[PDB]
């Protein structure tokens, strides 16, 4: 009954249990050609990426 | 300061930091292979039958 319900991590794996601030992240993303999200994309959003930082969607960047 | 509305802009400038490319695509540094296993020297009849 709980065989593939049943798993166990490899030996290897682990669980990220450590938190950290991520207030300096979208500000390096946007030091690289992450356009911020109110401003213009300089292309067409058909030909980029929405970026996401932890469930907060930092901006677009350039295919 | 009236402040009135200027014309389109010609196009646009974007500055943004590159990074560098000198390190890498130099060949590859993999982890090297374990080696096979080997037998043992100086393995010898330890064991003679009885009588």
């Amino acid at each position: 009954e709980p065989c593939g319900l049943m798993n166990h991590l490899t030996a290897v794996c682990e669980v990220v249990t450590q938190f950290v601030y991520t207030a300096s992240i979208p500000a390096l993303l946007c030091n690289l050609g992450v356009t911020p999200i109110d401003g213009a994309p300089h292309r067409s959003y058909s030909e980029c990426y929405p970026v996401l930082l932890d469930g907060v969607m930092v901006g677009w960047v350039d295919k | 300061g009236g402040l009135t509305c200027a014309s389109a802009p010609q196009g646009t400038l974007r500055i943004l930091e590159g990074p560098q490319q000198s390190l890498s695509g130099s060949p590859l540094q993999p982890i090297p292979a374990s080696p096979p296993p080997q037998i043992p020297p100086g393995l010898r009849p330890r064991f003679c039958a009885f009588g």
